[PDB]
């Protein structure tokens, strides 16, 4: 933070020899010194580069044609006005909140005027720096403890080692230090919530709009948990979104409760739809308490708002609706509602509390910025603060990381305020732009290209309403004014499937364009069968976009030569060169899109899902038996009439297909035909193998299923 | 003179600084609280009020607002009150003057 | 003091010259206002006069006459008689059964917190244990460690599980009947 600007030539001796001076004066007190070549420069430098941190500049030739320009950028930025004849306070400026120090142009004055300068800054930068990190940095330069752990002694260790030298070498000096124990007992606590560490979890709590707010260093996987153990009591009964996290599962398998699920819909196409709102209605929960066996009113519901896809929940309606005390909503997708208008009403902490119910977001914090494992949990209403806290303290770390506790906080530091706000408005409009760009190389284009999956027109910023009477998004008798689709996620399609969801007799499965992006180092963020999503972030620069986009209009370019799979993709040439030392890229396509159009693979993805597989005992139940080591294996085909006792994960579509204690029988076939039909069609092409968690691949290639032992 | 009240402090974890009763000490279902400082309160002079144990309860831990019958008889009227800094219950009047509760003798 | 790969001959000179000046600073008596500012900052007229001799007298003849290393070795070989176990007692927990009484009034009822003491720093009381007369002693020490820690600021008192209120009594949570 050293670049000063100065924007002047002004044809008189007593205003230019002055500023020679200062140049002089603060060159000498380590300024660096830049020249923006007109007024325009000076306007993108600042936009561009937060280094630049100060601007002088003659009064009376720039005031009115700077100053607001400036304050609208940043209004913290010291200016440094020097005066001539007619500058002076004019009423008109006595209503303008701005941050001026006035200054003369003077020789001798840059020693004195600098040290106010620099002064000024401290107190600038003291004032948004947030006060936990500044006072690490205030030990890290004066402290003087020796003869103390840890044993690496500030890494010192790591120099005299080669070995050592190769992470201390690239970390350096100040990451080793600041891997701190409570030794350093000015910083307050984190377990008393106390010192900067309170000043924290109040700018949070007010920032993101809960009432509380507590810091998780171990992601929303140990969020859940410390929520879950609270909250779901031993006999009861939990509704639980089928669309549940393994780590519900894990919890459930400690916990005595039965849960009665939550049922999403689902399309041809797999996308999961909205519980609808009949799943709310206390005379439908009434119902299934009826039809659950030993079921009992629910005392804890966890729904996961929004989708993955972008259907946000009408989340007032819920909140009036759903007759259950305690409901969290996991919504790890969604945590920067708070930021834009066109949420409200559709999350969690939007409004005020709910009477009679306390609400929950848990939140992964890493569609933000943030390091992994940073999870919030925000709370809206109460717990008993002393055994949440003791259940909060059970489940803290052994050593925690001081850094990922600051990355968290600096994260909210970057995003703070207007240029955060600026930022993300910015990848909005780019979002829209990006769009309209796939439509016009489309129509440049002879033959077939790339298509958006999105509404005719969008003619309207905003997350765009799906409507039972449209068809671009193949769902079926969808609620109207439920669902809405965030801009900012770009779903591309790649040829195969028809708009009914019917397949093509031509098509390019997602996972040879995934192969080919692959080679050049370019991720999906995620693929389906023929689907490919691009997030355009606050990483997203031009460069990255242009590099895509060419990278995009190469693939088809070298597809449609027919490019030898030996030149086109060399690594996986060299992982079987006869195999693959005369196949052609199309060729490679044609065989596994055949196998896909021949297994029908889509049908039959969907039907294994539409069914559940039979409770035979519960999860918890069948971990009882596991727990005395009750477990034997059988293979895949012996499984109708056996108890599973793992879960069966299936790759795709990577959601759990059989839980421990369920059993496969004649009314959940399909289940079965579905996992030996994956078995065939990936047994064919080297790198194309089949992958099932849950089954265990035997030497001989035949797969085992763990069960129950009788 | 020769009682006040002492609330109890209530640890734990919740959003309020919450406040106890007397354990078993005091256990009337409706007992009635005398005055150090006799009030004005609604248009007459009041030494003592009685409260439903369990209405004092709730509001000594989840606050609100909180009723009381004047000198033990009449309507449950509101009432100004708060927990003290020394720990005791005070009734405030229209021109919120104070006063601290006790509870009678044996 | 732990003799570790980062101590060097300037750490050891530091510490070996720090450990004769504390030796030399202690004889001479020094002023507690000029041997430990930050401490006398706490409380300019509480420690404005106070040598450092006389910090350590007090403190001492406290530990002397409460006779503490006797009750503290007497609390931690009798054991608390156990109830239920901690996961019972969790149980009751888990419905929000709790309610907190006074220390003085903890003889007889059953325990909802582990009560971590310091000193020594090792639990004296497990969820679901209780204080009887063969384990009196427990109580007699807690009640001795609140009132020889209640003389000097910067001295306190310090038992996890039981709650220091505004008024200066301290709570503990049990089982509610």
């Amino acid at each position: 933070m050293n670049v000063i600007a100065i924007l002047n030539h002004m044809g008189v001796y007593f205003k230019e020899e002055p500023i020679r001076e200062l140049h002089r004066a603060l060159e000498r007190l380590n300024f660096q010194i830049v020249y923006p070549n007109d007024r325009d420069d000076l306007l993108k430098l600042i936009e561009n580069n937060a280094r630049l941190c100060g601007v002088i500049f003659d009064w009376d030739k720039y005031n009115l044609e700077l100053c607001e320009e400036i304050s609208k950028m940043n209004e913290n930025l010291p200016l440094y006005a020097f005066a001539n004849t007619y500058s002076t306070l004019d009423v008109s400026l006595n209503d303008l909140r701005l941050q001026i120090s006035f200054f003369e142009y003077a020789l001798g004055a840059a020693e004195d005027i600098a040290n106010k300068i620099k002064q000024t800054t401290d107190e600038y930068i003291n004032t948004i720096l947030p006060p936990l990190t500044k006072a690490l940095f205030k030990y890290v330069r004066e402290g003087k403890y020796t003869f103390c752990t840890p044993g690496h002694m500030g890494g010192t260790a790591f120099q005299k080692s080669p070995v050592g030298s190769l992470f201390y070498d690239f970390f350096g000096p100040n990451t080793m230090k600041s891997d701190i124990s409570i030794s350093v007992s000015e910083l307050g606590s984190l377990l008393d919530h106390s010192g900067p560490h309170k000043e924290a979890e109040q700018y949070i709590a007010r920032v993101f709009n809960a009432d509380r707010s507590y810091m998780v260093t171990n992601g929303t996987s140990t969020a859940n948990k410390i929520v879950g153990m609270y909250s779901a009591p031993a006999g009861s009964t939990i509704l639980i979104d089928r669309n549940c996290h393994k780590s519900l599962t894990h919890l459930m398998m400690m916990s005595d409760v039965t849960p009665i699920y939550f049922r999403p819909t689902r399309n041809a196409y797999g996308i999961l739809g909205g519980i609808p709102q009949s799943e709310f209605q206390h005379a439908t929960i009434a119902k299934r308490v009826k039809e659950t066996p030993n079921a009992t009113w629910p005392v804890h519901a966890v729904i996961t708002n929004s989708t993955y896809d972008g259907l946000l929940y009408n989340t007032d309606f819920i909140k009036k609706t759903l007759d259950v005390k305690s409901i969290h909503f996991d919504s790890a997708w969604v945590p920067y509602t708070n930021f834009s208008p066109i949420y409200e009403g559709k999350c969690g902490m939007s409004g005020g509390r709910v009477e009679g119910k306390v609400i929950y977001e848990t939140q992964s914090t890493h569609l933000l910025a943030a390091f992994s494992q940073a999870s919030m949990i925000h709370v809206k209403g109460d717990v008993n603060e002393e055994t949440f806290n003791e259940a909060y303290m059970m489940h803290t770390t052994t050593s925690p990381h001081y850094g990922i506790v600051a990355s968290t906080e600096t994260a909210a530091a970057m995003m703070k305020g207007n240029a955060g706000k600026r930022l993300i408005n910015g990848s909005i409009e780019r979002a829209i732009k990006f769009r309209k760009e796939i439509k016009r190389l489309r129509t440049e284009s002879d033959g077939w290209f790339f298509d958006v999956w999105q509404p005719d027109h969008i003619d309207t910023t905003e997350c765009w309403p799906l409507r039972s009477d449209s068809t671009w998004h193949g769902f079926k008798n969808i609620d109207n004014e439920h669902m809405y689709l965030d801009p900012i996620k770009v779903t591309l399609l790649t040829p195969g499937m028809e708009k009914d969801g019917t397949m093509s007799d031509f098509g390019i499965p997602a996972s040879i364009v995934a192969k080919y992006l692959d080679e050049h180092g370019i991720v999906v963020e995620k693929t389906g069968p023929y689907n490919l999503l691009f997030l355009f972030s606050i990483g997203i620069d031009k460069t990255k976009a242009l590099s895509l986009l060419r990278a995009l209009t190469d693939f088809k370019r070298a597809f449609d030569l027919n490019l030898r799979v030996k030149n086109m993709l060399p690594s996986l040439y060299r992982e079987d060169p006869e195999f693959y030392e005369n196949m052609r890229i199309q060729e490679l396509a044609q065989n596994i899109h055949k196998l896909i159009v021949h297994h029908n693979l889509p049908d039959l993805m969907y039907r294994a899902f539409e069914v559940l597989p039979t409770m035979v005992m519960t999860p918890y139940a069948a971990f009882q038996k596991e727990l005395h080591g009750m477990t034997e294996e059988v293979y895949l085909d012996e499984m109708v009439g056996r108890i599973n006792a793992n879960m069966i994960l299936p790759y795709p579509p990577g959601v759990p297909l059989v839980m421990p204690g369920e059993m496969i029988t004649e009314e959940s076939r399909p289940v079965l035909e579905f996992l030996q039909m994956l078995c065939e069609i990936g047994a064919h092409y080297p790198g194309f193998e089949t992958d099932i968690h849950g089954a265990y691949r035997q030497a001989d290639g035949r797969y085992t299923v763990k069960v129950l032992k009788e | 003179d020769k009682t006040a009240l002492t609330v109890i402090r209530l640890g734990g974890i919740f959003s309020r600084r919450q406040q106890y009763q007397l354990p078993v000490n005091v256990t009337a279902s409706t007992l009635t609280l005398l005055l150090q400082k006799p009030l004005k309160l609604h248009d007459m002079e009041v030494v003592h009020i009685s409260f439903e144990r369990s209405a004092l309860e709730q509001w000594l831990s989840k606050g609100g607002e909180i009723r009381g019958k004047l000198n033990g008889i009449g309507f449950a009227q509101k009432l100004n009150l708060e927990v003290d800094s020394a720990q005791h219950l005070v009734v405030r009047d229209v021109s919120l003057q104070g006063s601290t509760l006790a509870l009678p003798g044996s």
